[PDB]
């Protein structure tokens, strides 16, 4: 049961979305930042959005800033329940997840 | 004497002034072996000479690592190393040299 | 309640010309530090990084 | 100043000047170009020949300790005689600044591999690999990563179709997943949103 | 055993289907006179070291193409 | 500013007390009572799990869910052969065809979403001038057959007929915000 | 263009010929009375709207003329290997088929495609085929352009054949008549027999003939037993039993509720030997190039094996010898 | 925390698996906790501050063995810091509006689009080709909860990207899993799988 | 400039090591997969998709194929490609359109 | 007799348990149901290979040990004894002897799994 060695196999969930995004606008392909990872979809697409930003030489107003930042943490609070709470689950404690799903 | 430094897989060295008088002693006389002209030894002689300095200046292992600005003493001893390594390999790869070849009309221009 | 959304800064009825408030007109493409087409003192990217602070609201956990 | 106008500094953009010219004249036999974007984003283009030299020196270096590879990616352009550009962007947490390399090759010039300098490109070498046809040099295990396992074809490139040549069913016949030709019953649309009009008159090529 | 040599490369290229059984002689060139190709010489080195239980560099097999070749070859 | 989760405190703290009361926790396994404890805790509490077939989950006005095509009030409907709802899909699940109808007016003949194909968006109700095609809050339109998931012109009618007080009312309470 | 009912679809055929139409692209119903349970295979032969399920009962006529409503082919392979309470040899091999033809032809449609057997005879020892024989005459009466295929033992993953025989291991040893020889059987591929129903949904010179969809090779029947044995390394221990004494062992096996392991008709079949071609037109007619049993025997019997001959290859067992009567 | 922190079956299911050192972490690319819980100070929060997070105030946690249970603290920690920072949004939370206004960006407000000639152009073409980016390239990074999500975006001046490169911090992550999981066995394996934080549609893309 | 072999004769050697194992391993994986093929068959196989590409005159396009061909042959040594993935290079799903000028008026155009 | 019937009976509702479970369910059987599990992809290997143990000193150890209780399990009715200074002292002999084993086993690392 001791392991030798390791070879991660990926691609079974490679659905090819870089080259999606290419033939689509920067709207139509925000929500592919959601998909990406499912767990801080916020996060995701408020690094995308910050790219365009960057690209486009614009600043979202003060009021938009502090909402994606409130977002992104609340987004921050459920990718670290989801974390500790699946693997507290594949360790074999299963209950904290039952707890924390509900938040 | 520090109990830890606070990066897991570094030790603490009991002797970093002497360590870092060698290694920087060191890298000086390797780069004693650049062409004269060549930018990365006179800079990098620049560089150690100053750090060579503050070891010299300061004996207290706190102030010396706030006037290295490098981290913890272990971190500058690792990058002391890390650059006598890289002058070895630079005194092979020889770069000072002129460009060994251009690009095409416009590998460069962007947008297309 | 019912909301009543305020207005952005440039919903003023005068001084409002957009070639004034235009961004993506004011990109400019990359300044070209050395090209092959065309003592000093050793640098950094930037000045090295600050040394962090130990907390004051709970240092040790 | 003006609201909906990103706020520029200039401070970062002389300081990354300067150290462009301090890489550039410390590497001369293979920095080809320099740039610093209005975005204030250091940019070295060397020659294929000193991705491994570069690397090395920017990771190593005390003025320039880039040790983080942040990412490995490629960039096919398909007019220009080296189709694709092989772009390295590297952080430097001792300075906490970041940099980019870039390099070119065709599908006939592979490059080194810098498995050896950063280890993070073991994988992501295997990608450009995989999705537009890039080899490279004294790689511990090049293989295909992302795409199908019997996959042919180097999907990213922009003269790959978008959907491929095949498509995967199940054969009640063979009881097996047979690959076919795709057939799609509406096929994509791809919709000439391009306007006659100039937008930036900063970018007007000569004519 | 040059002639036991001899035997067993005869058996094995006749036990090979591609040739001709009358026309294979110990002296036909395999890609002149019974018109075998390049990868069909190969499989024939792969079978000879079938038979007896022997290796073959690319460099010395590529020459054998003859069975008088192959069982001077094998005289070693 | 950082703070260390887990640095070292000590290691000569000897007193026989507090040696005993190590002893103690390892022997007498006190954390996992503890444990216990707080399992035992929420065994007794109201359990958060709802009737949900006789007791749904809160929506909002903007939940985004099956759509519809909407009417005027006088019956007719809404849509104009745009096709900017078709040109914004991100996911091409829009479809349309349209002819100048009998009237002179600009009407859709054919209007087919791909439900199978569709994100679930909102681009579509966002980027339509009038109002005409909107996602209902219906979350229960699952289906046995792939073609039922197929929707045409007709069916999105019926959806928006059916659904026509609530789409309303929650266009009502929202559109100050849009 | 085509529209075509597969009034047998739900069975070993069935779905071979469903899948092949799919594939044609040809809209294609399915006239089932299983559950709904039974009928999922199929679910996934055809793209969005290509196939229709609709549920039908031989009873209600109602039902056959709404299956055969707007059908240009009708493909009948309606049938059964034992006499269910209800349904016996005569209603499954004439009447049904019958309804079915007299429907098609009221409803117009262009193609009547029988299915029947290459020992349906007349004058046959076997009740299941002098049944057929009189099938198809009706069959021709009431539709007299319908074609007619008779295909020998067909032979698949989902077979009463190979598997059959594969399952005489449960019984230690095999028992034949005459000891397998005198008797010759011309097993056909269960793929081969679609593509050639499938090939006759179209081909022009098809129309009011009948064919016989005959695998390439003869065999007696002990040798392909033998064969069976050999690809599932099962210890052939083959032993004589008169015609008699198997037909009785047929009707115990025969008093099940459920599906009957074998049958008196089932036996009587087995041991009829197949009749030669003679002028009948075959499958390459239709442009099927019949597979032999020794390609896709593998496929068919590597899971009667037990694990220590799970993974032996194709070229480990002797192929038959085949007769040339 | 309660459950698990003092848990000596979590301890020892945890502790001391799949250790890593601040040298190997920064060559192999870890990012976000995995290289905080080696000791490193790093967060791009706080280090190249993005929107507002500058205005805000919250503690990094660091780990001193670079193990599953560290990295276990650091995340837990984290979530308290979140916590930190979310009342601080909720007290700032400033007024105005959502959106640049800007309508050659973002869209006008539909109240405006059925009223004025400009808006609705402007909606229209929004809606229909997208807003042209100026040409260039960018790579942005962010602290993303599983560690650096970086885009590389490269615009050619058209309304519709011309390359985007996205860097999953999962993608460098689930590279080291062999460096880590020498010397442990398979259920250490699964306990490290968990730590990394992996969710394989960043990893693919 | 050279990928590997210098020229058409030292990339030859190195197509005929690659055919070299290619027809070692056939054996072994029918053996292990439990295709429903023969050896013959597999080596017909591979024979065929190396004479594929015999029209190619390059050394580095000769190079960049045996890459490709020496990945292929890892990925089948080892059990990562499955049955269903080494059973695509038979094609035993296609019905063969035809060359024939009359009928591809009949079908199509 | 009252042991054999319960244990008889015991066995026999097992076995009618299998017999129910095997011959009343509808069975669908081929090849690619058959084949053996190992998470969606083929096995690379027979199951048969050799799986290295390593608490193979510990196994033998257990055997000892085992043997060490067969010695011990005696003792309620030892304890019935007259010479109860010579029952307690081998009692106290061997228990002392078992643990001295095992403590030497510990230091020379034998309770260590094998790596
Ligand atoms: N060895 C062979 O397989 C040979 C087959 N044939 C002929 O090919 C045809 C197909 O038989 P095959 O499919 O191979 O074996 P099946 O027994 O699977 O064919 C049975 C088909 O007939 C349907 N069926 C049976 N009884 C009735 C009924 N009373 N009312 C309605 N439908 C009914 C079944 O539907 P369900 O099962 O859902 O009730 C099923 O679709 C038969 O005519 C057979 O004689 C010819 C030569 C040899
Ligand atoms: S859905 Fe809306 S935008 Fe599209 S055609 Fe109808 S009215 Fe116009
Ligand atoms: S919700 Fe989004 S994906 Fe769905 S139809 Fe509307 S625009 Fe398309």
């Amino acid at each position: 049961e001791m392991v030798r060695k390791c070879d991660p196999h990926i691609g079974l969930l490679h659905r090819g979305t870089e080259k999606l995004i290419e033939y689509k606008t920067y709207l139509q392909a925000l929500p592919y930042f959601d998909r990406l990872d499912y767990v801080s979809m916020m996060c995701n697409e408020q690094a995308y959005s910050i790219a365009v930003e960057k690209l486009l030489n614009i600043q979202p107003p003060p009021r938009a800033q502090w909402i994606r930042v409130l977002f992104g943490e609340i987004t921050r609070i459920l990718n670290h329940i989801m974390a500790v709470t699946t693997h507290a689950l594949d360790i074999g404690a299963m209950t904290p997840f039952f707890w924390m799903f509900e938040e | 004497l520090k109990k830890t430094t606070g990066l897991v897989g570094l030790a603490v060295c009991d002797t970093p002034h002497e360590r870092l008088t060698i290694l920087y002693t060191k890298t000086l006389d390797i780069l004693k072996h650049f062409p004269k002209h060549a930018a990365y030894r006179k800079y990098t002689e620049q560089i150690t000479n100053e750090k060579l300095d503050m070891v010299k200046a300061e004996p207290d292992v706190k102030k010396l690592e706030a006037l290295l600005q490098g981290g913890e003493v272990e971190e500058v001893i690792l990058q002391a190393e890390k650059e006598l390594s890289l002058a070895r390999k630079m005194l092979k790869w020889k770069p000072w040299e002129p460009l060994v070849e251009e690009p095409p009309a416009n590998q460069w221009k962007w947008p297309i | 309640p019912p909301p009543k959304l305020p207005v952005g800064p440039s919903h003023k009825l005068s001084n409002n010309y957009y070639c004034t408030r235009d961004g993506r007109r004011e990109v400019v493409p990359p300044s070209i530090i050395m090209s092959s087409q065309k003592e000093k003192k050793a640098v950094t990217p930037a000045p090295p990084m600050k040394r962090w602070e130990l907390s004051k609201d709970q240092p040790y956990l | 100043k003006r609201p909906t106008v990103r706020p520029r500094s200039d401070v970062t953009h002389k300081q990354l000047s300067a150290f462009g010219e301090y890489v550039a004249e410390i590497l001369p036999k293979y920095v080809q170009q320099v740039q610093v974007s209005c975005l204030d984003e250091l940019e070295i283009c060397i020659h294929p020949d000193g991705v491994i030299p570069t690397l090395t020196f920017l990771r190593d270096h005390t003025n320039a300790q880039f040790k983080s590879l942040a990412d490995l990616t490629a960039v096919d352009v398909p007019t220009r005689q080296n189709r694709f550009e092989i772009v390295y962007n590297l952080l430097s947490l001792r300075f906490n600044s970041r940099i980019r390399v870039k390099t070119y090759a065709d599908e006939l010039t592979p490059i080194d591999s810098i498995v050896s300098v950063h280890i993070a490109a073991n994988w992501y070498e295997r990608e450009v690999w995989d999705m537009f046809g890039v080899f490279f040099f004294n790689h511990p295990d090049l293989r295909r990563i992302l795409t199908d396992y019997g996959f042919e074809g180097h999907p990213f490139r922009k003269d790959f179709p978008l959907t491929g040549y095949v498509e995967l069913r199940y054969d009640d016949e063979v009881k097996r997943v047979v690959a076919e030709p795709v057939e799609l019953a509406q096929e994509f649309r791809k919709f000439d949103l391009n306007s006659p009009w100039e937008a930036f008159p900063a970018y007007r090529q000569p004519p | 055993t040059l002639d036991g040599i001899k035997d067993r490369v005869l058996y094995v290229l006749k036990l090979y289907d591609k040739i001709d059984p009358e026309k294979l002689s110990v002296n036909s060139h395999f890609m002149k006179d019974l018109g075998l190709d390049s990868l069909d010489q190969v499989e024939i080195i792969m079978a000879m070291e079938d038979e007896f239980g022997f290796e073959i560099p690319d460099i010395d097999a590529e020459k054998l193409m003859c069975p008088q070749e192959i069982v001077d070859y094998i005289a070693d | 500013t950082y703070k260390y989760v887990n640095k070292k405190e000590q290691e000569s703290e000897v007193d026989m007390k507090s040696a005993t009361d190590n002893a103690a926790r390892i022997l007498m396994w006190t954390e996992l009572i503890r444990g216990l404890g707080m399992t035992l805790s929420y065994l007794f509490r109201e359990p958060a799990t709802i009737n949900y077939p006789f007791e749904k989950g809160p929506l909002s006005p903007r939940f985004r869910g099956e759509h519809a095509l909407r009417r005027y009030p006088s019956g007719e409907e809404r849509c104009i052969a745009c096709k900017l709802c078709e040109a914004i899909c991100p996911a091409q699940a829009i479809t349309i065809e349209a002819e100048p109808r009998a009237d002179g007016s600009r009407r859709t003949t054919r209007y087919d979403i791909d439900m199978t194909k569709c994100i679930y968006c909102g681009f579509c109700q966002e980027a339509c001038p009038v109002d005409a095609i909107v996602e209902g809050p219906n979350f229960e339109f699952s289906t046995e057959t792939h073609e039922e998931l197929l929707y045409n012109k007709e069916k999105l009618l019926n959806n928006g007929d059916k659904w026509e007080a609530e789409i309303a009312a929650n266009i009502q309470a929202d559109y100050l915000y849009r | 263009g085509v529209v075509a009912t597969v009034f047998g679809a739900t069975g070993f055929l069935g779905r071979y010929v469903v899948n092949h139409l799919g594939r044609m692209g040809s809209q294609v119903i399915i006239p089932y009375r299983c559950d709904v349970y039974d009928i999922m295979h199929l679910r996934l032969m055809g793209d969005l709207g290509q196939l229709t399920f609709l549920e039908w009962d031989a009873r209600d006529k109602d039902s056959i003329r709404k299956a055969v409503q707007h059908s240009n082919v009708v493909i009948n392979l309606i049938g059964r290997e034992w006499e269910t309470r209800n349904f016996d040899f005569e209603d499954v091999f004439v009447n049904i088929p019958r309804a079915i033809a007299q429907a098609s032809k009221e409803a117009g449609v262009e193609r009547f495609i029988h299915v029947s057997h290459l020992n349906a005879s007349m004058k046959s020892s076997s009740k299941s085929l002098r049944s057929k024989a009189v099938g198809e005459k009706e069959v021709r009466s009431v539709f007299p352009e319908a074609i007619i295929i008779r295909p020998s033992d067909i032979f698949g993953r989902e077979d009463r054949f190979l598997n059959h025989f594969a399952n005489y291991r449960w019984f230690l040893a095999v028992p034949l008549v005459s000891l397998g020889f005198k008797t010759v059987k011309q097993p056909v591929y269960v793929a081969d027999v679609s593509k050639g129903i499938v090939n006759a949904t179209k081909d022009p010179d098809a129309v009011g003939k009948t064919f016989a969809f005959t695998g390439p090779n003869r065999y007696l029947l002990f040798h392909l037993v033998k064969y069976i044995f050999g690809m599932t390394h099962r210890t052939f221990i083959p032993y004589p039993l008169p015609l008699f004494v198997y037909s009785w062992i047929g009707k115990l096996f025969g008093l099940s509720p459920f599906e009957p392991w074998t049958t008196k008709d089932k036996v009587e079949r087995i041991h009829i030997s197949d009749v030669m071609p003679t002028d009948l037109p075959g499958l390459e007619d239709l442009g099927v190039q019949p597979t032999p049993l020794e390609l896709k025997s593998i496929e068919v019997l590597r899971r009667h094996r037990t694990y220590r001959w799970l993974s032996s290859e194709i070229e480990e067992t002797k192929p038959a010898k085949t007769v040339n009567y | 925390e309660e459950m698990l922190t003092n848990n000596r079956i979590w301890r020892n299911r945890t502790v001391d698996i799949g250790v890593v050192t601040a040298e190997d972490a920064l060559n192999y690319g870890f990012s976000g906790v995995m290289l905080r819980g080696s000791g490193i100070q790093w967060d791009l929060r706080k280090t190249q501050p993005y929107d507002v997070y500058d205005q805000v105030e919250f503690d990094v946690p660091i780990g001193s063995r670079g193990d599953c249970y560290d990295r276990y603290l650091c995340r837990v920690e984290e979530m308290r810091q979140s916590l930190r920072i979310i009342e601080q949004c909720l007290n700032k939370m400033p007024p105005g509006e959502i959106k640049v206004d800007d309508a050659k960006v973002s869209p006008p407000k539909r109240a405006e689009m059925k009223t004025s000639m400009e808006s609705l152009i402007h909606h229209f073409k929004l809606y229909t080709e997208g807003y042209q980016v100026p040409p260039g390239a960018t790579y942005t990074a962010i602290e993303a909860p599983k560690g650096e999500f970086g885009v590389y975006l490269v615009s050619d001046g058209s309304s519709r990207p011309y390359r985007c490169k996205i860097k999953a911090p999962g993608f460098a992550h689930l590279a080291g899993l062999d460096k880590m999981s020498k010397g442990h066995m398979l259920a250490d394996v699964v306990a490290i799988i968990g730590t990394q934080d992996i969710v394989f549609g960043e990893i693919d893309r | 400039k050279p990928i590997f072999s210098r020229d058409l004769n030292e990339a030859k050697r190195r197509v005929r090591e690659l055919y070299r194992a290619w027809y070692r391993e056939v054996p072994n994986t029918v053996h292990l997969m439990q295709l429903d093929i023969t050896v013959k068959q597999g080596r017909d196989k591979v024979r065929e998709m190396f004479m594929k590409n015999a029209h190619v005159t390059d050394p580095r396009v000769v190079d960049l194929l045996v890459i490709k061909g020496k990945m292929e042959l890892q990925e089948t040594i080892k059990v990562w490609k499955q049955r269903t993935h080494v059973m695509r290079f038979f094609h035993e799903t296609e019905t063969p359109r035809p060359k024939d000028f009359l009928s591809k008026f009949y079908m199509g155009h | 007799m009252n042991l054999y019937t319960v244990i008889f009976i015991n066995i026999l509702l097992s076995l009618t348990l299998i017999l129910v479970a095997f011959w009343l369910p509808q069975m669908n059987l081929y090849s690619e149901k058959a084949n053996p599990y190992e998470c969606g992809f083929d096995p690379t290997s027979s199951a048969r290979l050799p799986f290295s143990m390593k608490f193979f000193l510990v196994a033998i150890t257990f055997l000892l040990f085992d043997l060490e209780i067969a010695l011990l399990l005696p003792l309620p009715w030892a304890i019935q004894t007259i010479k109860t200074s010579t029952m307690m002292i081998m009692a106290f002999i061997l228990v002392t002897i078992l643990s001295l084993g095992l403590a030497y086993e510990w230091t020379q690392k034998g309770l260590e799994w094998t790596e």
